[PDB]
């Protein structure tokens, strides 16, 4: 997980995470996915591009960003703290 | 008249596993299993 590591194993990336909302995520598997999603996000730096999305019947992003954005502190900073105000209700559409 | 009690007491053990098989789940999420037993409660309602 060190910055110099996780530079020298791989190229940049384009990453979306894709974070299911749904009724059935709800409970003790909706707090474990939260804090997956900002450990997640604790292995990226500036070279690569981020965005959290979320689906139940309907897919939104989960923050106020609208599309990748640069993964520096302050970026992963605003989706931590949109991630940790995920609660979880409806049908799950894969698709959408 | 007719065996027309055992036609009703073999349609009543058939919404007893329409019962058994709904699976609840929470916080209105559904599968493909459970919609398809909302349509078989409309024949066992027309039947009884
Ligand atoms: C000594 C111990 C005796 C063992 C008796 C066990 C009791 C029956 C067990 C039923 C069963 O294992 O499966 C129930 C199944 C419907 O549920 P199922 O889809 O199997 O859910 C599994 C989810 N993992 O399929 C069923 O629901 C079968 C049971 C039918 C229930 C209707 C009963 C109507 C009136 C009672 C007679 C039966």
């Amino acid at each position: 997980r060190r910055p110099w590591y996780i530079q020298g194993a791989a190229s940049p990336k384009d990453m979306l995470i894709l974070v299911d909302v749904s009724g059935s995520v709800s409970g003790l598997t909706l707090k474990l996915i939260r804090t997956s999603v900002s450990e997640m996000l604790e292995t990226l730096s500036d070279d690569d591009f981020v965005n959290v999305a979320s689906f139940n019947s309907n897919a939104q992003d989960v923050s106020c960003f609208q599309h990748l954005v640069q993964a520096n502190v302050r970026n992963k900073k605003v989706l931590k703290d949109a991630v940790n105000n995920i609660t979880a209700k409806g049908i799950t559409d894969y698709k959408k | 008249w007719k065996p027309f009690e055992t036609i009703i007491l073999l349609t009543i053990f058939a919404n007893c596993v329409a019962l058994a098989v709904y699976l609840p789940m929470p916080e209105d999420d559904n599968n493909s299993l459970n919609l398809g037993l909302e349509k078989l409660e409309y024949f066992f309602l027309t039947v009884f």
